[PDB]
């Protein structure tokens, strides 16, 4: 299961 | 034995051509069980394992929820390190990610990876402890700083010992069928003159899983790496990989050499003469 | 902005057999960017009914795709595989070997 959002660079 | 699972994310701009094509792929060990392509119709996670349908709908809805998330991440992050690199707004660049954990034989946490890349390139990525980053260079530094402000090595974390792992078992249980199973190599050799006096000898293994595996060779029982071909394990595309080493040798004198086989699923290593 | 050209390799997926049904694969791997063209050819004309695996790469950020397409081997049927890269000047051709 994926990490529920990616925080922008 | 220990089990892993990750996740790929790539992402290519198309500067006046389209929205960049973002393709992200999921791994347990060397099994892919799910993808997403924005070129595709369907714009939702895809199962790629048969084990996978074990899920729910919720499974899913949620999945492609967080994928999307992703590549909208992914989209603004492009632009970001254009400007950071301060490159025309012409060209294409790609971004590309990769996270998962590592469970021993007892299915518990090993280890846990975040990585980043820009245009093939290191760019910043979590270290072993999950609690600091390693920046490329000067624009790295700028998203670290800004990832350590926002406390994104400690969602990352998170992730990585709880839910990752927790998945990962899930998975595992659900696919022991076949994630667990170990398909040894099917092996055999090939022998063909090559010279006036010298022969080729092949080494094969086929039809193996996971695709872990070394082949070696050996002359009266020394190892012989300086005068081989190896190839790179390939992808049977049935779920089992190949993969062959070739020694040239006097003819006359083949019987000092012996390919030597490592392959988890094999009790003990295998032993070859032509 | 660094560029690196595939790696090619052209095999079956079981043991050839003129006559009977397998499958012809094209790894490619080791390249960057992930724009490719890749083609498998049958007698030097291209092939439509081809597939490939969804975009991965390796550790170390190179990229590697699988076209495959089912096929029976024969004795007068040669193939291959055509592929183009931004690295290449040349679209190149490595065909098809049995025993490899």
């Amino acid at each position: 299961s994926l990490l529920m959002w990616i925080t922008q660079a | 034995g220990s089990h892993s699972m990750r996740y790929f994310f790539t992402s290519v701009s198309r500067p006046g051509r389209g929205e960049p094509r973002f393709i992200a792929v999921g791994y347990v060990d060397d099994t892919q069980f799910v993808r997403f392509d924005s070129d595709a119709a369907s714009q939702r996670m895809e199962p790629r394992a048969p084990w996978i349908e074990q899920e729910g709908p919720e499974y899913w809805d949620g999945e492609t929820r967080k994928v999307k998330a992703h590549s909208q991440t992914h989209r603004v992050d492009l632009g970001t390190l254009r400007g950071y690199y301060n490159q025309s707004e012409a060209g294409s660049h790609t971004v590309q990610r990769m996270y998962g954990c590592d469970v021993g034989s007892d299915w518990r946490f090993l280890r846990g990876y975040h990585q980043y890349a820009y245009d093939g390139k290191d760019y910043i990525a979590l270290k072993e402890d999950l609690r600091s980053w390693t920046a490329a260079d000067m624009a790295a530094q700028t998203t670290k700083h800004k990832w350590e402000a926002a406390h994104v090595a400690e969602q990352l974390r998170a992730y990585l010992e709880g839910t990752c792992v927790e998945w990962l078992r899930r998975y595992l249980e659900n696919g022991k069928e076949t994630l667990q199973r170990t398909d040894a190599p099917k092996t055999h050799m090939t022998h063909h003159a090559v010279s006036d006096h010298e022969a080729t000898l092949r080494c094969w293994a086929l039809s193996f899983y996971p695709a872990e595996i070394t082949l070696t060779w050996q002359r009266d029982g020394e190892d012989q790496t300086q005068d081989t071909e190896l190839v790179e394990t390939r992808p049977a595309g049935d779920g089992t990989f190949q993969k062959w080493a070739a020694v040239v040798v006097p003819s006359g004198q083949e019987q000092r050499y012996t390919c030597h086989v490592q392959h988890e699923g094999l009790p003990k290593p295998l032993t070859l003469r032509w | 902005m660094i560029q690196r050209t595939p790696k090619i390799q052209v095999y079956s997926r079981h043991p050839a057999e003129n006559g009977k049904s397998n499958f012809l694969n094209c790894y490619v791997s080791g390249f960057h960017p992930s724009d490719i063209e890749v083609d498998l050819l049958k007698n030097g004309e291209r092939i439509e009914k081809v597939e490939h695996s969804d975009l991965s790469f390796s550790k170390d950020w190179s990229f590697y795709l699988l076209y495959y397409t089912e096929f029976t081997p024969t004795e007068k049927d040669e193939y291959a595989c055509r592929v183009n890269h931004v690295t290449l000047s040349q679209p190149k051709i490595v065909k098809w070997d049995r025993d490899m």
